RNA sequence: UAAUUGCGAUAACGAACGAGACCUUAACCUACUAAAUAGUGGUGCUAGCAUUUGCUGGUUAUCCACUUCUUAGAGGGACUAUCGGUUUCAAGCCGAUGGAAGUUUGAGGCAAUAACAGGUCUGUGAUGCCCUUAGACGUUCUGGGCCGCACGCGCGCUACACUGACGGAGCCAGCGAGUCUAACCUUGGCCGAGAGGUCUUGGUAAUCUUGUGAAACUCCGUCGUGCUGGGGAUAGAGCAUUGUA
């Protein structure tokens, strides 16, 4: 009997939501008790970059961006279900994390 | 329909409680008060040299009643003085912690504040009773 | 289950949530009365939803308000808008429809921001 | 100038040229009609074309056009 | 507060510690006039001599002037700690002093002539300074 | 071990970037298509999607060893 | 402004609002001048300023005159603002705004 | 120095990446930094 | 016409890439579909004050419901809509109205094209230069520099106050960032005028710092137009911190 918390972090929402809905429906279709995929605020990391490369012309400015989305799902299952689901769900772009403790 | 601190104006309540501490006379007052400025971001010491320690004990009591628990650092942030650095612009300077800490020890010794397990100075039950009573009085003077 | 109605109010990223339930008739912003606002000048603004429709409309409702974000002015506008909104919503769900609409008429006649939030969102600096 | 790019004007021209019947003065039905008769890759450009077929439909009910 | 009226009594220009003090300014900013004593020092000294500063400098007796001049020369015996003093922890004597109006300049010359007799960078730069800038 | 989350993920992006660069530069005559790095509990698996593996896996497997050590020696893996 | 209104009341004036409005009415220049070309040495054509800019220029001359008076004197701004608004409520040529209005209309008159 | 082009100059020493701005602008797309706005 | 953008006239008629546009973003959604790493209300456990219902809290799980506020989306949504001026009454322009949003609601990346002695590759080839090496272009080790001050030039910061300074109290944000094989962001308790010290602690973080209790600002006082209590240059003595210094 293991009560585990899972947290995903990704920049591409399609792969992240693919993995999220996969884990959701795969966790309920074999009867588990869970808290649905809770959605943390998409943090938008921006980088201010000067328009001027060569010292010609006045100084005006620009901006680069990244959107980082994070989800979390809570579950209760044995050791084998967690191992197998963690091995099966591995995807590129999406970063999965499995924590066992509840403190 | 009860008399409390959450009903009165601040400048009235602190006038009150200051007069209470000034006439009752039962507090713990240190000898540096007649010398000390309340913040490093200060140019001159307080104008009420003989009854401002009770003004700060009052402001503190009323500010600890209003929430869970606060430390001496939150009092440095509350006292919080804006300091000029000459040709340099104004900064936020934390105030003296001796005034705050000794205010807390002198209001704990007399039974108005109490150190709470969340490591923070919490308003005591007798502090609640007495502050709400003097709030009743401040509401009686207007009647 | 006391008949309650929750309505918010926004001004320049300052929000005020207003909980209008059925009580003896008490009006409080942040656990402090509406009589003692931080700005002493902007005071009357927070009064304007109480005066524009009569001072009796409140004898049946206890109104709560909590304000986060912004400064002092932003939150004054937030709480007066939250007050007006909470009033006309309690009057929509509980009192009849004509009372609620005479209330929104009374509100819109003087300040059309009492029912609609501020439409001057902070400009993107345009790089 | 909100001058509609040549794709919008040309598509409006053609859509009214063969499907004059089912289009009216209303954009809301010309839109879903532009969904059921045409295959436009974007919703925005489809709102563009269907809206310009709406304006043009308001211009053809008064007189004969160059089409 | 209280409109209390006194016929005469106050003088216009007084003098203490061989320095001129003008009597219609508050006592703090009347004592600030001299060298060696500023706003904050006159404030603390007039909190120590137990003189009411909200009462102007035209309302002060000579009995208060004797206490003030007393605290001038014994600031460590009236409980004004060593942090408050201009010349504290002197190298010449190992004590703490608060220097007055005509003595601050003599202490300055003592200091710069200390650095000149030793021949430090400060001395040479100071003297070559004054010399060449003045010439 | 232990780098801040954003810095961890960005440094993993830099890692994939640099190994993709090195593998495009090295296996140019082995029809190199791409790479995929899988982080596992014990070891790290750098899979080389290269459309001519008979050369990447040379005599006795040598050209793979020679590569791993490289991707080891500069990146300082145990 | 609330202080100023507290002063105009204790200045024996029953309606401070009508005092201010009459100041605004009295201090807005009817006709003005413009620096039109004319060929190098630019003469000044007498124009007739708009009611909008009349009110604008009025409030302007008022606030500016009052601030220009309340600078470096002990009087508070509300008292020279009430002072200005009352010397201009019923123009007395002791106010700044009536001065400047009369001079603008005078040079507008001389230049036609 | 910039761990790409032998350059003491331009260094973005932030986050421990240490690429000069010129090379970091190029490697930006391979690192993860893309043009949004 | 914003435009060689089109209508029209026409020994010219096609067709390509320019312009637009493709691309990435904003503000409304009490309607979806969804929450102890966000919050609200109700309920219990519980404190104080009034007591006549009431008021202000404590309880990171005592439970329940919500997303109205926060937040991942999906949709929608705008099409210059509608009306009127203006224009060959042709593509369009302009005013009003409605609209979350109607200057192209507003920002910028993507080409092909024809111009570049522009930067380096630590790419290569018996390739033309000076020599070839006691040269220091290599290393090091100390200590000085980069600020040194008649001045010219410029970006600024603080100011000449009384819509102000000082002294009392009120007390409201958002963008961030933060420690491993290390010492980062740091609550709180004691010592200290302060600066700081000391004993602990939470947080690798929507969980802790942190509600970043920010300042201008609000209010109650001191001063009163005096280079003043405006201004805080320059200079003296002390006390501590960062750092091998
Ligand atoms: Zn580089």
């Amino acid at each position: 009997i293991i009560k585990i918390r899972i947290t995903l972090t990704s920049t591409k929402v399609k792969q992240l939501e693919n993995v999220s809905s996969n884990i959701v429906k795969n966790a309920e279709q074999h009867n588990l008790v869970k808290k649905g995929p809770v959605r943390l605020p998409t943090k938008v990391l921006k980088i201010s970059t000067r328009k001027t490369p060569n010292g010609e012309g006045s100084k005006t400015w620009e901006t680069y961006e990244m959107r980082i989305h994070k989800r979390y799902i809570d579950l209760e299952a044995p050791v084998q279900i967690v191992k197998r689901i963690t091995q099966i769900t591995i995807e590129p772009g999406v970063d999965v994390e499995v924590v066992v403790a509840s403190n | 329909p009860g008399v409390s601190v959450r009903d009165v104006a601040a400048q009235d309540f602190i006038n009150a409680y200051a007069s209470f501490l000034q006439r009752q006379g039962k507090l713990e007052v240190p000898g540096y008060v007649d010398i000390v400025k309340t913040s490093s971001g200060n140019e001159m010491p307080p104008q009420d040299a003989e009854g401002w320690f009770y003004k700060r004990a009052a402001s503190v009591a009323r500010h600890i009643y209003m929430r869970k628990q606060v430390g001496v650092g939150k009092l440095n942030k509350l006292y919080g003085g804006a300091k000029s650095r000459g040709v340099r612009p104004y900064k936020h300077i934390d105030a003296s912690g001796s005034i705050n800490r000794k205010v807390l020890q002198a209001l704990e010794k007399i039974g108005i504040v109490e150190i709470s397990p969340k490591g923070g100075r919490r308003i005591s039950e007798n502090g609640q009773r007495d502050l709400d009573r003097i709030a009743a009085q401040t509401l009686e003077e207007d009647e | 289950a006391v008949p309650s109605v929750q309505t918010f109010g926004k001004k320049k990223s300052a929000t005020a949530v207003a909980h209008v339930k059925a009580g003896k008739g008490l009006i409080k912003v942040n656990g402090s009365p509406i009589t003692l606002v931080e700005p002493e000048i902007l005071r009357f603004k927070v009064y304007e939803p109480l005066l524009l429709v009569g001072l009796d409309k409140f004898s049946n409702i206890d109104i709560r308000v909590r304000v986060t974000g912004g400064g002092h002015v932003s939150q004054v506008y937030a709480i007066r808008q939250a007050i007006a909104k909470g009033l006309v919503a309690y009057h929509q769900k509980y009192v009849d429809e004509q009372s609620k609409n005479e209330l929104k008429k009374a509100f819109t006649s003087y300040d059309r921001t009492l029912l609609i939030a501020d439409s001057r969102r902070p400009e993107p600096k345009k790089f | 100038g909100r001058v509609r790019t040549k794709t919008v004007k040309r598509a409006s021209k053609a859509l009214i040229e063969r499907y004059y019947p089912k289009l009216t003065l209303d954009f809301q039905t010309n839109k879903r009609l532009c969904d059921e008769i045409a295959t436009i890759q974007s919703k925005r450009l489809r709102n563009k074309i269907a809206g310009y077929t709406t304006h043009l439909m308001k211009r053809i009910q008064k007189g004969p056009v160059r089409g | 507060s209280l409109v209390v009226q006194e016929q005469g009594s106050f003088q216009h220009i007084l003098r203490l510690l061989n320095t001129n003090v003008d009597g219609n300014i508050k006592i703090v900013y009347a004592l600030t006039t001299i060298k060696g004593v500023g706003r904050r020092y006159s404030n603390l000294v007039c909190k120590k001599a137990d003189v009411d500063l909200h009462k102007r400098a035209g309302e002060l007796t000579q009995e208060e002037l004797e206490r003030i001049v007393q605290i001038m020369q014994n600031p460590t015996h009236y409980k004004i700690p060593a942090w408050f003093l201009n010349r504290q922890n002197d190298i010449t004597d190992g004590k703490d002093y608060h220097t007055l109006a005509n003595n601050v300049e003599s202490k300055l010359r003592d200091d710069l002539e200390r650095l000149k007799k030793i021949r430090a960078h400060r001395g040479i730069r100071h003297f070559w300074g004054l010399r060449v800038r003045g010439q | 071990a232990l780098i801040s989350k954003k810095r961890k993920l960005v440094a993993d992006g830099v890692f994939y970037a640099e190994l993709n660069e090195f593998f495009t530069r090295e296996l140019a005559e082995e029809g190199y298509s791409g790479v995929e790095v899988r982080v596992t509990p014990t070891k790290t698996e750098v899979i080389i999607r290269a459309t001519r593996t008979q050369d990447v896996l040379g005599e006795n497997g040598r050209r793979i060893n020679e590569l791993t050590l490289l991707v080891q020696k500069r990146f300082k893996y145990a | 402004i609330k202080h100023t209104l507290d002063i105009i009341n204790v200045l024996t004036d029953q309606n401070p609002i009508q005092v201010v409005v009459d100041a605004i009415t009295n201090t807005g220049p009817r006709e003005d001048t413009t620096r039109v070309g004319g060929g190098g040495a630019a003469r000044r054509q007498a124009v007739d300023v708009s009611p909008l800019r009349r009110v604008n220029q009025a409030i302007a001359l008022l606030t500016i005159g009052a601030r220009e008076a309340a600078f470096r004197n002990i009087k508070t701004i509300a008292e020279t603002l009430a002072e200005e608004l009352i010397n201009a409520a019923k123009g007395s040529s002791t106010s700044y705004a009536i001065k400047k209005k009369d001079e603008l209309e005078r040079v507008a008159k001389s230049n036609r | 120095q910039c761990r790409v082009c032998s350059s003491h100059t331009g260094l973005i020493r932030k986050y421990g990446l240490n690429i000069c701005r010129q090379c970091f602008r190029e490697k930006a797309n391979d690192i993860g930094f893309n043009k949004f706005r």
